[PDB]
C-alpha cells in the first residue's frame, strides 16, 4: 500500500498542470503551475465578507485546509507547515515537523484554538493557534480529517486490517473519546477513472460536518451516509437519507446517463448544494458553475415496476411510502437536537411543525389503501405510529367511508390509552 | 509608514455616505500613465458603490483656482502625482485646525526627488510610504531631526558647523535630476491584489502604463520582465483553446517588433519608421533608399489579399524575417528589434498588441477637437482628454481607428519638417550641447501642445545616436506660433545604445531655478513638466549666455 | 470476493437435483426440481399439531427460514419475498425489494412481529407484521442470521475483514444494541489442493464461511457451530465488556470413544436443537457429510467437557473413562451450568416452572464431585491442595462431609481449617 497525501474534496491533476487543493463552504483553494515555481491562489463565493488575496508558493505545499478564521498550508516532504490567518492582527508562525525515512503527512486539519497533524505513520502532534505543543500521541495512521470546533474526526487505515474511524472531543480538561475505532460501513471499489483511483486509494471524495452536529461521509459509493445520536454509543447508527441513482433518474425523466455527477459542497438543512459536471472528467475545470441544490430522497424503489407504470414520474401510492421514511428520520433528530443543543437560528419550531403534519398526512395515504384491500389488520398497526391527537380524530371519518365498524373502536381505545398515560 | 490595506479601510469609513461627502480626486492630462492608473481606481469605487469627483487639471499654476475657492465639507481629497518636488503646503496656506485632523489628503507621487516634510512631519499630508523605498534618505535621522530644535561659545560653534554639516547634505539632495523610478501602474494593481480581485481587464489595464515609460527609460521595466510573466501564468484562465467563444477575452504571448502598428496595418509606411529604424543605424535617407530595396519591395504589396498577406501570411514573412534576421543576429547584431512583448484579443475584432495601443493613446489625446488666446487654448486640451479615458470600452470601436488613421499621418506630418531641420543645418554645438531655434517653418499649429514636443525631440535624439565617443549631451529646441513670443522651450534626455550606467537624470531644472531666481523679468513656470519653461524674445539670447558659463553637470 | 445465499442446516445439490432448503427443530422444508421448475414440500415432525402441505414455485426461492409462527421465502436474485402463514387467520402479501447491479440477498430472518431482510452490501431493511417501512440502516456485509422470536443476531465478514458477531432488539420506539460489532475468533475452513477432487467440495462451495447450524438455546444463550466442530456458547451476554464464550461441546473426540478408537470418518454429527443438556443429531453414516431423503430416528448426546488426553485412555485399558479422571470433568460441567442458571432465574425469572429441581440437584452433584477429588489429595498427603478446594464449596452441608474425609485420613491441622471457614461465612451472612 502507497501512503498517499490526501485533502478535503481535492481533485487530481490528469493531463493538465493545474487542480484544487480544498473545497468547502467557505471557498476553494487552487493552484497554478509556472517555469519555476508553484502559484497558490485562493478565491471566495462571498466576496463582500473576505477579502480576496494571492501568494507565490516558493517552498511547495500540496495539502490545505480551509476554516472560518485562517488557511493551513503543510508539506508532506520536508515537514513544513505554515498557518495563515486572514486578518491582519495576527503574525505568521513557520515549524518544522520531524519525519522519519519513508514518512510522509497525509492528512491536515485546523480549528481557531488547536492544529490537528496526522501522518502515515500514526504520529499525532498537537499544536495550538501559536505553536506551542501540547502532546504527542501514538495511534493508527491517519488518512482523513474533517473539524468543526472542537471536535477530530479520524479515518484510520492500517495495512493489514484497517478501515476504521475515530471520533474525540478536544475539551479543556482531557481529551474523551465517543467512540475507539469502529468498523466504517463504505463501500471500496471494485483514462480519467484510472488516474483518480491511484491519487485516491479508498475513493473518499469529500466529508464534512452537518449544521445541526451530525457527521457525514461521501464515499465511492454515491450514498450519503448520516451519524445519528454520536452522544450516545447505545443508539449510534448510521442512516443513508439519500440515494444519488434515484435523484437523478426522477428529476431527468426516466433515463440515466454517465456524464452527470454530483460532487457535495454543504448541506443547510433542506438540501445538498452540488456543482453540475458535465464533460469526461470527473473532476472540474476552470469555467465558473453555477451551484445548485437537490432535494433530499430515500432509496427505496423498484426498476422493472416504474418502466410499467410510464423524466420519470413516479405515483401518488409509491411515493407515500418514500415520504413516510424521509420525514421519520428528519423528525427524531430535530427533536433531540433542540433538547439538548436548543435553538440555533430561531425558527426551528416551525420546520418541526409543519415536518410533523406531513407525516401524519402520509401515512394516511397508506392507510386509506389498506382499508380498501379489505385489510382490516394492517390498519390497526399503522394507527399507533400517529403523534399528533388530531390524526386520530381523521382516521375515524376514513374507517366509516370504507364501512369497517369494528376499526372505528379500536382507534378510541387507543385514544383512552393516551390519556391515562399522560395523566401520569 | 503607510500600509497598503491600511489606508484602504481609513479611507472607506472616512466618507461612505449617501449625500454629499464627496471625496475628489485630482488627475494631470499631461502624461498617459496617470491616466490609466486612475481609471482602475475609479471602477472599484463604483462597484464599491461610493459616490466621487474627478477633475483634471492641464496646469501647475491653476491648481489654486481648482482647489483654494471652491470647498465646503470635502475630507478626502486625492491627487496623482504633482508635488515631490515643490512643497504644496508653502504652496498653499493650511493652518493646523482641528493631530488627529479634520481634512486629510493622500498623494500618489511617482518622482525621484522627495520632499522630507511630506513624509516626516506628516499631519494632513498621509503620504505613500509602503515598501517603496526602504532607503528613503537612509541618513537623514540627524539633520533635520537635530534642525528641528537648533563656555557655550566653543560648544555652540561646533553646533553650529554640525547643523552646517547637516545643511550641505540638505544641499546636495534637493539639488537631484529626476524621473519616475516607479510606475503608478505598479503600486495601486500590487495594493488591489492585497485585497484580491481578479480581473484580467485589470491585467490588461496595469500594463499598459507600464508600457507608456518604454520611450522615457530602459531599466525601469526591466525589473517588471519578471511581474509580467508570472500574472500571465497565475491568471491563466485556460490549458486548452477552447475556440469559437465570442467572449473571454484570451492572453497570450506572441513576438513583435520596433517597427510598430504593423498587425493593425501598413507594412506601408513602416517604409518611413523602416529608416527611423535606419536613423538609428547611421543615415536617414541616403543608403537606406537604396538598402531598404533589398529587403522590402522583394514581395509588391497588394490591395485585397493584403488583407490577408501582411495579416495571415505575413506568419510565412515574420517567420522569413525570423529566418532572415537570425543570420542578421551574429553578423548584424541590431537588437532593437526582436522583442518579447505582449498582446491581447477579443474574441473576433483583429488580434491588437499593447505596443502599437499606447501609440493610439497619445496622438488621439493631441488631435480630435488680455491673455484671451490662452484660454480658449487650455479649455481645448482638457477636453480632447476626455474623449481618450472612454476609449477603454468596447463600446468605441469607430473611434478606435480615427486615432489609428491619425496616427499614421502625425508621424509623416512630423518627419516632413524633421529632415527640412536637418537639412538647413542649424544645429550648433557651440559647447556644452547643441542649440537648435526652429525660427519659422510650415505647420506651426502642432507645437503649442507640448506632447508631440518631447516626440520630435524622441525624433531627435535617434538623429544623434551615432558613435559620438565625446558630449554625448542632449538639446534644447525652440519655436514660436503665437503672440509675444511665448517660446515653449524644452530641454531632453541624453541616450545610450543599449549598453544606465552613470547617473544621467537632468541638470537643466537645477539651471531653471537660477534664471528664474535673477531678474523676473517675463519668465514663466506655469506650465507642469519642469523639462518645460516659457521665455519671451529678448531673454533667450541672454538665457544662454547664463547657461554656457552656469556648469552644473 | 464473491459472496454465497447462506440458509439455517441447508445442504447443496451434490450429485443431484434436489436439496433441502432449511432445517430445524420445526420441521424440515426440501424441493424436488422436476426439469422445469421447483415443487416445495414442507414436512413436520408434530402431525399431530399441524398438516403437511405443499405447492408449485414458478420463481425459485431458495431462501428460507422456518419459526412457530409462518414460512418466509425470499430470491435472492429479483428481491421478491414473500411470508406464509400457517393459520388460516392472517392472509398472503408479496413485495419486491429493490436491489441494485451486484446487490443481492444473502440471508433472511423472520420473527412475528419483525421482519428481517439482509443484504450482500450490508443495507438493513426492517419491516413489520402489517407491512409498514421503517428507516433503513447501513452497516457491515450480513452472512448468517438466527433469531427466536424477540431479537436480532448478525454477523460480519468483508475481504480486508474478519468474523464478528452483534446483538440487537427491535423495540416499539428505537433498536437497542446489547453488543456491537464484537470480534468473534472462529476458525476459518482450510481448504488444501487435495480438496479438488474430494466428494465434500459441493458443501464448501454453498457456504464458505462452514458455518453448518446456529440457533438460540432454550434459556436464551447463544450458540454458534462452525466448521471448526466445537459448539461455542456465549455466556454473561448481559454484560457488554464481560462477555465470553466458552467451549461445552466437541464432536471430535466422541466419536473415538463410541467407536473403540479406530480412525473411521463415516460417523458425523448435525446439530438440531439444544437445549440445556442434550443436542439433537442425526447419525449420518456414508461419504457425505449433508443429509438427503428419509431422515432417520433421532438420538440423544449429552455434553461432555473436552478435558482427556490420548495416551493416557489407552494405557487404562466402547472406551471407558474411569471414577478418579471423571470427577475433573464433571467439576468443569456443573461450575459453568450453574452460574448459568443462576443469572437467568435472578434477571429473568421462571420460564418453565421447574427449575430449581434442576438447580438443586445440580448443585448437589457440584459438591459431591469435589469431595472424590478431595479425597485423592488427602491420600497423597498434600494438605495444602485440599485447602483450596474447602473454599469453592457452596452448600454448608458440604462443610461438614470434608470434616469426615480429613479425620479418616489422620490429617488434624486440615480439620481445624475447615472450621475457619465455617465460621467466615457466618460473620459475612449477618452483614
Amino acid at each position: 500500500f502507497r501512503y498517499m497525501p490526501f485533502s478535503p474534496a481535492g481533485t487530481p491533476f490528469g493531463f493538465t498542470d493545474r487542480r484544487y487543493l480544498t473545497m468547502n463552504e467557505v471557498g476553494y483553494v487552487s493552484t497554478v503551475k509556472n517555469s519555476e515555481q508553484y502559484s497558490i491562489t485562493v478565491s471566495f463565493f462571498d466576496v463582500g465578507r473576505f477579502r480576496e488575496y494571492h501568494f507565490e508558493d516558493l517552498f511547495g505545499y500540496d495539502l490545505c485546509f480551509l476554516n472560518e478564521k485562517g488557511t493551513l498550508f503543510g508539506q508532506s516532504k520536508t515537514g513544513q507547515i505554515q498557518y495563515r490567518p486572514h486578518d491582519s492582527i495576527h503574525s505568521n508562525w513557520t515549524k518544522i515537523i520531524p519525519l522519519q525515512a519513508g514518512e510522509r503527512i497525509t492528512s491536515v486539519a485546523a480549528t481557531p484554538v488547536r492544529v490537528i497533524v496526522g501522518t502515515s505513520l500514526g504520529y499525532f502532534r498537537s499544536f495550538n493557534q501559536f505553536g506551542v505543543p501540547f502532546a504527542v500521541e501514538k495511534t493508527s495512521p491517519i488518512v482523513a480529517l474533517t473539524a468543526q470546533n472542537y471536535r477530530v474526526f479520524s479515518v484510520h487505515y492500517s495495512q493489514f486490517h484497517g478501515l476504521s474511524y475515530s471520533l474525540s472531543e478536544l475539551g479543556t480538561s482531557s481529551k474523551r473519546y465517543y467512540k475507539r475505532e469502529c468498523p466504517l460501513p463504505m463501500s471500496l471499489p471494485n483514462d480519467a477513472n484510472l488516474d483518480y483511483y491511484n491519487f485516491n486509494p479508498m475513493g473518499i471524495k469529500s466529508l464534512f460536518f452537518s449544521s445541526y452536529g451530525d457527521p457525514c461521509i461521501f464515499g465511492s459509493d454515491n450514498t450519503l451516509l448520516l451519524l445519528s445520536k454520536w452522544r450516545s454509543p447505545e443508539e449510534s447508527k448510521w442512516l443513508p437519507i439519500l440515494d444519488s441513482n434515484m435523484e437523478i433518474w426522477k428529476m431527468s425523466g426516466g433515463k440515466e446517463t454517465t456524464d452527470i455527477h454530483v460532487w457535495p459542497l454543504a448541506l443547510a438543512y433542506d438540501t445538498l448544494n452540488c456543482i453540475l459536471v458535465k464533460g469526461k472528467h470527473i473532476w472540474p475545470e476552470f469555467p465558473l458553475p453555477l451551484p445548485s441544490e437537490m432535494e433530499i430522497r430515500m432509496p427505496v424503489f423498484v426498476k422493472s415496476k416504474l418502466l410499467e407504470e410510464n423524466e420519470i414520474q413516479i405515483p401518488v401510492s409509491m411515493a407515500a411510502e418514500e415520504e413516510y421514511l424521509r420525514s421519520k428520520v428528519l423528525s427524531e433528530l430535530l427533536t433531540d437536537t433542540l433538547e439538548n443543543d436548543g435553538e440555533m437560528y430561531g425558527n426551528e419550531n416551525e420546520v418541526l411543525a409543519a415536518l410533523n403534519g406531513a407525516y401524519d398526512k402520509a401515512l394516511l395515504r397508506l392507510f386509506a389503501s389498506a382499508c380498501s384491500d379489505q385489510n382490516v389488520e394492517k390498519a390497526l398497526s399503522l394507527a399507533h405510529e400517529l403523534k399528533q391527537d388530531r390524526a386520530l380524530t381523521a382516521a375515524v371519518k376514513i374507517s366509516e367511508r370504507a364501512e369497517l365498524p369494528s376499526l372505528v373502536k379500536k382507534i378510541n381505545n387507543i385514544r383512552e390509552a393516551r390519556y391515562e398515560q399522560q395523566l401520569k | 509608514i503607510s500600509q497598503f490595506s491600511e489606508a484602504y479601510n481609513k479611507i472607506l469609513r472616512n466618507s461612505s455616505s449617501h449625500s454629499s461627502c464627496q471625496l475628489v480626486i485630482f488627475v494631470s492630462c499631461l502624461n498617459i500613465d496617470a491616466l490609466c492608473a486612475t481609471k482602475m481606481l475609479s471602477l472599484l469605487f463604483k462597484k464599491q458603490l461610493v459616490q466621487s469627483q474627478i477633475v483634471p487639471i492641464f496646469g501647475y499654476s491653476e491648481l489654486r483656482r481648482h482647489y483654494s475657492q471652491l470647498d465646503d465639507n470635502i475630507n478626502s481629497l486625492l491627487l496623482v502625482g504633482f508635488g515631490g518636488v515643490i512643497d504644496l503646503e508653502a504652496f498653499l496656506e493650511i493652518d493646523p485646525q482641528e493631530q488627529s485632523f479634520r481634512r486629510d489628503i493622500y498623494v500618489l507621487d511617482a518622482h525621484r526627488p522627495w520632499n522630507l516634510d511630506n513624509i516626516f512631519g506628516s499631519q494632513i499630508i498621509q503620504c505613500f510610504d509602503d515598501g517603496t523605498v526602504d532607503d528613503t534618505l537612509g541618513e537623514q535621522k540627524e539633520a533635520y531631526y537635530k534642525l528641528l530644535e537648533l563656555n557655550d561659545l566653543s560648544k555652540r560653534k561646533q553646533r553650529k558647523k554640525q547643523i552646517h554639516e547637516y545643511e550641505g547634505v540638505l544641499e546636495e539632495y534637493y539639488s537631484q535630476g529626476t524621473t519616475v523610478v516607479n510606475s503608478i501602474s505598479a503600486q495601486i494593481y500590487s495594493l488591489l491584489s492585497a485585497i484580491g480581485e481578479t480581473n484580467l481587464s485589470n491585467l490588461w489595464l496595469n500594463i499598459l502604463g507600464t508600457t507608456s515609460l518604454d520611450i522615457a527609460y530602459a531599466q525601469v521595466y526591466n525589473r517588471l520582465y519578471p511581474l509580467l510573466q508570472d500574472e500571465v501564468k497565475r491568471l491563466t484562465p485556460s490549458s486548452r483553446n477552447s475556440v469559437k467563444t465570442p467572449d473571454t477575452l484570451t492572453l497570450n504571448i506572441q513576438p513583435d517588433y520596433y517597427l510598430f502598428l504593423l498587425r493593425h496595418s501598413s507594412l506601408y509606411d513602416s517604409f518611413y519608421y523602416s529608416n527611423y529604424v535606419n536613423a538609428k543605424l547611421s543615415l536617414w535617407n541616403e543608403n537606406g533608399k537604396k538598402r531598404l530595396h533589398k529587403m522590402f519591395a522583394r514581395m509588391g504589396i497588394p490591395l485585397s489579399t493584403a488583407q490577408e498577406t501582411w495579416l495571415y501570411m505575413d506568419h510565412s514573412i515574420k517567420r522569413e524575417l525570423g529566418i532572415i534576421f537570425d543570420k542578421n543576429l551574429d553578423r548584424y547584431g541590431l537588437q532593437d528589434i526582436i522583442r518579447d512583448g505582449f498582446v491581447r484579443t477579443l474574441g473576433y475584432r483583429g488580434s491588437i498588441s499593447a505596443s502599437e495601443f499606447v501609440e493610439a493613446l497619445t496622438a488621439l489625446l493631441e488631435v480630435g477637437n488680455s491673455a484671451q488666446k490662452l484660454t480658449n487654448l487650455r479649455k481645448r486640451w482638457v477636453s480632447n482628454f476626455w474623449l481618450s479615458w472612454d476609449a477603454l470600452d468596447d463600446r468605441k470601436v469607430e473611434l478606435l481607428n480615427r486615432g489609428i488613421q491619425l496616427a499614421q499621418d502625425l508621424q509623416r506630418a512630423i518627419f516632413n519638417t524633421g529632415v527640412a531641420i536637418l537639412e538647413k543645418k542649424l544645429i550648433k554645438h557651440l559647447r556644452i550641447y547643441r542649440l537648435c531655434v526652429l525660427q519659422d517653418g510650415p505647420d506651426l499649429d502642432l507645437y503649442r501642445n507640448p506632447l508631440t514636443l518631447l516626440r520630435l525631440g524622441n525624433w531627435l535624439i535617434e538623429c544623434c545616436a551615432e558613435s559620438e565617443d565625446k558630449q554625448l549631451l542632449p538639446m534644447v529646441l525652440a519655436s514660436i506660433d503665437e503672440n509675444t513670443d511665448t517660446y515653449l522651450v524644452a530641454g531632453l534626455t541624453p541616450r545610450y545604445p543599449r549598453g544606465t550606467k552613470k547617473p544621467i537624470l537632468n541638470n537643466f531644472s537645477m539651471a531653471f531655478q537660477q534664471i528664474t531666481a535673477e531678474t523676473d523679468a517675463k519668465v514663466r513656470i506655469d506650465n507642469f513638466e519642469s523639462s518645460i519653461i516659457e521665455i519671451r524674445r529678448e531673454d533667450l539670447s541672454p538665457f544662454l549666455e547664463k547657461l554656457t558659463l552656469s556648469g552644473l553637470l
